[PDB]
């Protein structure tokens, strides 16, 4: 039960069943702050530490899990900061009787709290409108928070209740509204909104339809104000329960980051244990200075085996380093993903749209991709259709020369020869049509070979027919049924009232009716009961009553029509027209007619496979006359399915399946489908970089092969597997040689592929990230994909054959099989996948991958919301992956080992001083060199290496794509590289300590004037300064791209240790650290142990890099060698090969 | 328009130099650091070999000395003179007496007579060295009162329970009197009486005067101030109870703004060897001759086997005679010349051409 209330004070302190917060109602809050306060409270700012060793896992197990997942999920907190704190003046805290707006709190809005809308306000709750601020309720929305659709859809309220808009009728309602609960849907919501009038007190109705649907994600644009109550506020709705199932996609470096943090704490816990036991060994010696001049007891075990409450505070101070890590990588990942947004070369200027990241923290998953799962149309195809060829009554008529060049490879001398007299052919005859609404500018889709040869094949030879030219009556029945069966509507553009345009969801139906109104048969109107089509100008209305819908797991759509009374005294029978894929129409045909399996049906399939190797997307047209007696035997079967609750799942499909059982073939149809610009340059640029690209299409095998050549996916490699039969597995036990259809999948994958490659069943040497040497390619019929993913030990034969091949063309693949093959490669291998594609039928492929790219601008902006990046066309993927992904992988694979390095060069000399004060617990550093080291001293150059380091230029990343193959092989982030930076940080911590120690190891004066500076806090200026400079100039030597912006902020981080010492240790409040600027920096022994300890820190590693990039260089050193010698100087800046207008060079 | 801003920063086109470490760049970089640190290391050890010093330990003067002039055994004294590298005329002590009315653990003047065959040039510093005394423990270095260092009338509940640095074991005695220098640092000073003149025995009886002013930084007189207590609410710390045997009178309140031996002691040294300046003479030259300083023993170390000492030197610009800082420039110049010959013998017998050796083509 869902309720709403008014004329009730709605208390928060009511115990009885009269208010909201008892029944588990949603609250808008969609701990942490106390924990970070007491960590700073324990480390000696104010307060005391926690007693004993009662938190050595209890700090660690919360700090790698609870305040990792809170910092790494800061993307949605800023998205929550889109919900709250956009605040304006509202109508929340208003009594029942206060006629004036009051400034209040947005997340305090109540179920039934009426708020007047304004300009630029996100609608905070499920409001229900009754009156608009515009005439006729014309409300056109702008919905950046609901869906990717940044364009128009109609919001229309009922006409009679738009007049009531004054605010002097507030107290008229006293009841709750009848609605359905949240049931996890996005677009569909049919409710029932009844309320009551003012003047007398009578109730009236206002049924909400799809036009007046309102949601929390809605944002009502281009209206001024409206007055209506709200229903749902909080976290229980329909726009938020479709999501929330997702685990928000932590990246791969951000999931192996916890092995690095734990083995840091294990090194800390060894040091705070060896110290704590050698502290108690000191106290059990009974011959020390501690007895007389200190007032210590004659005992050991100071707290628990010596002073360990010191080393608790050392453990708890080093816990501020992982919190400093996740804040650092979430201002690098956020900044790397704001540079993807701000790139002008990822900008789609045709439809005004930059590359928008929907997930600001997976930018390094783009740099390790060896599987891209593509859809075919809409993404590798600009998805505007053009009707070319058709077959009627078996015989084909209709030609074209559009992209036969991808099939006519060698036998090509036909540059202009066919297209010359082709243009002469259509211009000489196609003026002689005789029908209304012939628009010859757009009418050149099917240029007339022959339909009637403009003489109509008159009826004077046979009034009764059946003696010749029955194709003339068959072709008119074809293009009628091609125009009649659709889902396209009629509108009128304001440019010309006579000329009418047609828009549809599926661009086939836009293209099928376009030629259908070129040769008679003008589809001009859509009646609420009928349908208006002028057959050769003669108007006659057809009433449709069942439109069988189309989703991509069905692969056909059907429609019914009632033939009006043409014979005297009889209501004639009905007719169904079904169009769809030929792989499902030939399976559903008649076996009792005269037009059965003979040459008249065999050459239709011969022509359509000839149309698909031509490159066109095929489709079949099929009908059956339904008898009027058996017509109303299945209409009432929709009363238990379509009129009931089950009108959206498989009970409606199986009751639609019973009518489509056998049909008769009417004809076929083929459609030109052009490619997007730069797709043959984008696939060719990704397949150089070692990425194994798949194409998960949904249409016929011979189409996607010919598209696969003209997009440069195939060179000469193909190896095909097909079911070549019509049976399935109905078995349960046995019968493996007797039954065929999975036996010839087992014998084809095993026994015919010991030839090229020699493999078997399971062995754990199965993870080899190399790009395969011998080029081969699987093309698979999809019905042979259901049989190769049905059981275990046959899905490992499909996966081990597709591991070893450069391209996979999965054809006739349902959208449930698209997502099943993505998560098969994803989990059973240790690989990282991308899934680019548009369309509402392509969202489970995107969500089941690691990165999901969504093509916008096309028919589907449903795949843009479930995506992570949202590029405009396809050709921006090679700029996204090879430039902004390959950079963003090597940036995060260098600042992570240089964050645990810079810890140990400083915070490990608190241990090396431990062996001289006998592990007792005097801090070497003065109280603010511990606060400001990892925060202000050395914290910025690892941020500007994560953000602004680039190994080569953005031109050279595309000219040499094979520099991406380092991240595919996982050679920049392994756990061996991490341990060498901790050994380099442990070497330079004995340099930064024992070089200031040996100036004081005879412990004389180290000053020019003899006055002496030998306090703990003055050795920790020798130690701190040569640690700050030697891990800020270690950053400068290990980055490429010495620009001016990073080198200036390394210089200002190298001189901020000299500047905070000059300010804090001249201030009077710094006790016993008082003129340490003018005492230490003015000492000539500071500036002589400075230049030789900064050397010895940088000396083993700059020599090793010199030995590494002379004799065993990387591929990114050798590219940087050639770039100084002018091999890349003729390429212009701002370069991309995936562009049709910029020249070659 | 929703087109992003092309300003050569969001396009990541900042001006850069892009360093490539080819062996025509870093091989002159290695022979440049080598010919700096070898030459600077020769100019430090030429300076740091001319520094002379005198170290005499005297912790075993009450027990292992006679009442006549006997030579110090060689385990205590060591002194280095650069003009006279072979010099073995040992200094001689003379314990004066157990003066018969004292605390009988260290008492009586320890007279020490040494010989200097050089000229300690202008600033002749006299330190004192202290070995195996732990002034860097945890509770020790955190026990004083900064408001009493700065000279305020802090209450009992201001020196006792302040956060961080409070004088926790030592804040009152029995009678409500706050110890005015409170904490383990001020309670446990060094209180031998060094002389204010090196007695020029033998030569001429023209003394060498040593002053105890300017012994610390002259910028320490801003956080060290004289106090304003009332001479009836304070009492000396319990190891100062042989210097103020009756208590504090109207006059004997220690001016710690001016008493600069105390200001040296209230910075606890960081390691287990302590050298603090206690005598100086910025005026004259210390000529060659046989001198005598006479230390009145008051501060005991032999109950923990510590050491007490004398450190008479003219300093340097890098401090005192510590030969580390000039050796390590020679090591940092020989390694940068070793690791330039390792990477030039390997490069000739070895080496690459500098284009198109990629694994991409392989
Ligand atoms: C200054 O020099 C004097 C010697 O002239 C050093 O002697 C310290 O004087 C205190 C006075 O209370 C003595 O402590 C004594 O302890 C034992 C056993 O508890 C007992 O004989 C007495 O009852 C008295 O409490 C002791 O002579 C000595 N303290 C020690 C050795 O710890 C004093 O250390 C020097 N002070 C400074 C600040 O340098
Ligand atoms: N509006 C429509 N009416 C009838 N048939 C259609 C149709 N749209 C597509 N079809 C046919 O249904 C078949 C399967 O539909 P599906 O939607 O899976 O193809 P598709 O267009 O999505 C290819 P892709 O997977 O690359 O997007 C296609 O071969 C197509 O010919
Ligand atoms: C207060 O105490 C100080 C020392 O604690 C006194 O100084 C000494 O006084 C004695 C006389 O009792 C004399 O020997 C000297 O004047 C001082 N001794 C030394 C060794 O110098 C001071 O006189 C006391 N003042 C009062 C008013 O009692
Ligand atoms: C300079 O030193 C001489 C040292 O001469 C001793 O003087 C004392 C009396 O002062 C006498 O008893 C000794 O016998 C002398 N000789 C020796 C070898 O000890 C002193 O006069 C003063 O310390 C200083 N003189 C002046 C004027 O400052
Ligand atoms: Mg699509």
């Amino acid at each position: 039960l869902r309720t709403v209330y008014y004329n009730m004070p709605l208390p928060k302190d009511m115990i009885d069943e009269e208010g909201n917060p008892i029944m588990q109602y949603p609250r808008n809050k969609i701990n942490v702050y106390f924990l970070v306060l007491i960590i700073l409270g324990a480390f000696q700012i104010f307060g005391v530490t926690n007693p004993g060793l009662s938190a050595v896992p209890l700090v660690v197990i919360v700090i790698i899990t609870a305040i990792k997942d809170a910092i790494e999920d800061s993307r949605r907190t800023v998205l929550d900061l889109e919900v709250n704190n956009t605040k304006t003046h509202i109508l929340e805290g208003v009594e029942n009787e206060d006629c004036k707006f009051a400034k209040n709190y947005w997340k305090g809005v109540k179920v039934g709290d009426i708020v007047r809308i304004h300009n630029n306000d996100e609608i905070p709750a499920d409001i229900i409108l009754l009156s608009t601020s515009d005439t006729d309720g014309a409300c056109y929305v702008e919905t950046k928070n609901l869906d990717g659709e940044t364009n128009l859809k109609v919001r229309q309220s009922l006409k009679c209740t738009n007049t009531i808009r004054t605010s002097k009728d507030i107290a008229r309602t006293k009841f709750w509204i009848e609605s359905e609960g949240p049931h996890s849907n996005l677009y569909t919501y049919q409710g029932n909104m009844k309320w009551r009038n003012l003047a007398d007190g009578e109730i009236r109705n206002e049924p909400i339809t799809i036009n007046n649907v309102l949601l929390r994600g809605c944002t009502l644009r281009n209206t001024k104000w409206a007055m209506g109550v709200v229903m749902f506020t909080g976290g229980d709705t329909k726009i938020m329960l479709n999501s929330g199932i997702t685990p928000t996609k932590k990246s791969r470096i951000s999931r192996e980051l916890n092995f690095s943090v734990v083995i840091n704490f294990v090194l800390l816990f060894i040091l705070c244990f060896v110290s704590g036991i050698a502290n108690g060994v000191y106290y059990d010696k009974k011959g020390r200075s501690r007895f007389s001049y200190e007032f210590g007891t004659i005992a050991g075990s100071a707290a628990t085996n010596g002073f360990v409450s010191f080393w608790v505070a050392v453990i708890l101070y080093q816990s501020l380093v992982p919190i400093s890590l996740y804040i650092s990588v979430e201002i690098i990942k956020t900044a790397q993903a704001a540079f993807i947004y701000g790139d002008v070369l990822l900008y789609n200027a045709k439809l005004d749209y930059p590359c928008t990241p929907k997930s600001w923290n997976i930018s390094d998953d783009l740099g390790q991709v060896e599987y891209i799962f593509s859809d075919k149309t809409g993404t590798l195809t600009q998805n505007v259709m053009e009707f070319k060829k058709c077959t009627i009554n078996g015989v084909s008529y209709g030609r074209a020369y559009t992209e036969a060049l991808a099939g006519l490879r060698k036998r090509q001398g036909i540059d202009v020869e066919t297209e010359g007299r082709r243009e002469k052919a259509e211009i000489a005859k196609d003026r002689d049509t005789m029908i209304d609404e012939l628009r010859a500018l757009s009418g050149n889709s099917q240029f007339y070979p022959e339909e009637v040869t403009f003489v109509s094949k008159e009826f004077v030879r046979d009034l009764k027919g059946a003696s010749g030219e029955v194709q003339q009556r068959c072709c008119e029945h074809f293009m009628l049924a091609l125009a009649l069966c659709h889902s396209v509507l009629v509108e009128a553009n304001p440019d010309n009232p006579k000329k009418l345009d047609l828009k549809a969801q599926s661009p086939d139906e836009a293209a099928l009716v376009a030629t259908a109104r070129d040769v008679g048969f003008s589809f001009v109107g859509k009646t609420k009961k009928g349908l208006i089509i002028e057959m050769q100008g003669i108007q006659k209305e057809f009433e449709i009553l069942n439109i069988l819908e189309f989703n991509s797991s069905r692969k056909r759509m059907s429609c019914i029509v009632k033939i009006p009374g043409l014979n005297p005294g009889d209501e004639p029978r009905a007719l169904l027209i079904c169009k769809g894929a030929d792989s499902i129409i030939y399976s559903r045909l008649s076996r009792q007619s005269g037009s059965n399996s003979e040459a008249i049906l065999e050459k239709t399939a011969l022509h359509l496979e000839q149309y698909a190797t031509e490159g066109l997307r095929t489709l079949c047209i099929a009908q059956r006359e339904l008898s009027w007696s058996e017509y109303e035997k299945w209409n009432e079967k929709y009363d238990i399915a379509a009129a009931s609750l089950a009108n959206r799942e498989d009970e409606l499909e199986v009751v639609a399946d019973s009518i489509e059982r056998e049909l008769i073939l009417l004809g076929g149809t083929a459609i030109e489908d052009r490619l997007q610009d730069g797709v043959p340059d984008c696939i060719e640029l990704l397949a150089e970089a070692g990425i194994k690209l798949w194409v998960l299409t949904g249409d016929k095998v011979e189409t996607a092969i010919n598209i696969g050549f003209s997009c440069n996916l195939l060179n000469n490699e193909m190896e095909l597997l097909v079911i070549k039969t019509t049976g399935d597995d109905v078995k349960e036990f046995g019968s493996e040689p007797s039954e065929i259809v999975d036996a010839l999948l087992s014998k084809y994958l095993k026994e015919y592929f010991n030839l090229t490659g020699s493999e078997e069943e399971i062995f754990e040497a199965k993870k080899d990230h190399e790009f395969p040497k011998g080029n081969y390619a699987i093309v698979i019929d999809g019905d042979a994909l259901k049989l190769a993913l049905y059981g275990e030990d046959i899905r490992r034969k499909f996966l081990l054959l597709c591991k070893n091949c450069r391209a996979v063309l999965c054809c006739r693949v349902s959208p449930s099989q698209k997502a099943a093959v993505v998560k098969l490669v994803k989990d059973s291998l240790d690989v990282m996948t991308l899934a680019i594609g548009d369309g509402s039928n392509d969202v489970a492929m995107i969500q089941s991958a690691d990165v999901g790219i969504g093509i916008a601008g096309e028919e589907g902006r449903q795949a843009v919301m479930c995506s992570d990046y949202a590029i405009g066309q396809f050709r921006y993927l090679a700029r996204l992956v090879l430039v902004h992904g390959r950079w963003s992988y090597k940036r995060l694979a260098e600042m992570i080992p240089e964050f645990f390095y810079k810890n140990m060069i400083f915070a490990l000399a608190l241990f090396w001083y431990g062996i001289y004060n006998d592990f007792d617990g005097s801090y070497l550093y003065e109280y603010t060199y511990m606060m400001f080291y990892n925060l202000a001293f050395t914290s910025l150059p690892v941020i500007f290496l994560g953000i602004l380091d680039q190994d080569v230029n953005d031109t050279i990343s595309l000219v040499v794509p094979q520099l991406y193959r380092v991240g595919i092989l996982r050679k920049e982030w392994n756990q061996r590289k991490f341990l060498w930076y901790m050994l380099d940080g442990l070497y330079q911590s004995i340099i930064c300590f024992f070089f200031p120690y040996l100036v004081y190891h005879k412990n004389m004066i180290v000053t020019s004037n003899g006055l002496g500076l030998d306090h703990r806090y003055f050795v920790g200026v020798y130690v701190t300064t040569i640690a700050v400079i030697s891990c800020n100039t270690y950053v400068l030597l290990h980055q490429y791209r010495w620009d001016w912006f990073s080198g200036l902020f390394i210089a200002l981080s190298c001189l901020v240790v000299f500047a905070w010492t000059g300010i804090w240790s001249s201030a009077i409040a710094s006790r016993e650290f008082f003129k340490a600027a003018a005492r230490i920096y003015g000492a000539p022994s500071f500036w002589a142990v400075f230049f030789v300890a900064v050397l010895f820190c940088l000396l083993p590693r700059f020599t090793y890099d010199s030995f590494q990039k002379f004799f065993y260089p990387t591929d990114v050193e050798i590219v940087r060698e050639m770039w100084q010698h002018g091999h890349f100087d003729h390429y212009p800046p701002g370069y991309d090969p995936t562009d049709p207008n910029r020249p070659k060079v | 328009n929703r087109r992003p801003k092309e300003d050569a920063f969001t396009q990541q086109r900042l001006a850069a130099i892009n360093p490539v470490l080819t062996p025509r760049t870093v091989l002159p970089l290695y022979l440049l650091i080598a010919v700096v640190f070898v030459i600077v290391g020769g100019c430090i050890l030429a300076q740091n070999s001319k520094v002379d010093e005198v170290t005499i330990y005297y912790q075993d003067c009450m027990t292992n000395a006679t009442s006549s002039w006997s030579d110090i055994p060689s385990e205590h004294w060591q002194f280095v003179f650069h003009k006279y590298k072979t010099y073995n005329t040992a200094p001689q002590w003379r314990f004066v007496d157990d003066e018969s009315d004292d605390f009988t653990k260290q008492r009586g003047t320890c007279q020490i007579r040494f010989t200097t065959p050089s000229d300690m040039k202008n600033n002749v510093y006299l330190n004192y060295v202290l070995e195996k005394f732990a002034a860097n423990h945890r509770r020790y270095v955190l026990s004083f009162s900064e408001d009493q260092i700065r000279g305020e009338d802090a209450s009992y509940e201001t020196v006792h329970d302040a956060t961080g640095i409070n004088c926790k074991p030592l804040s009152k005695n029995a009678d409500g009197k706050i110890y005015y220098p409170c904490g383990l640092i001020a309670n446990s000073m060094f209180n031998d009486t060094f002389p204010l003149q090196l007695t020029n025995v033998g030569d001429t009886s023209n003394n060498y005067s040593l002053t105890n002013k300017g012994i610390n930084w002259e910028s320490d007189k801003k956080r060290y101030k004289k106090t304003k207590y009332n001479y009836t609410q304070i009492a000396p710390p319990p190891y100062w109870e042989k210097m103020y045997p009756d208590g504090y009178n109207e006059t004997n309140i220690p001016d710690i703004q001016d008493w600069e031996e105390f200001q040296n002691w209230m910075r606890p040294g960081a390691f287990d060897k302590i050298t603090k300046l206690i005598r100086i003479n910025k005026n004259d030259t210390l000529p060659a001759g046989e001198y005598q300083l006479d230390i009145g023993l008051h501060w005991p170390v032999l109950e923990f086997n510590g050491k007490k000492g004398i450190y008479l030197t003219h300093g340097s610009h890098l401090g005192g005679r510590n030969p580390f800082l000039g050796i390590v420039y020679l090591i940092g110049g020989c390694i940068c010349a070793a690791m330039a010959l390792i990477l030039l013998t390997f490069w000739l017998f070895g080496g690459r051409k500098i284009a198109d050796a990629s694994s991409l083509s392989w």
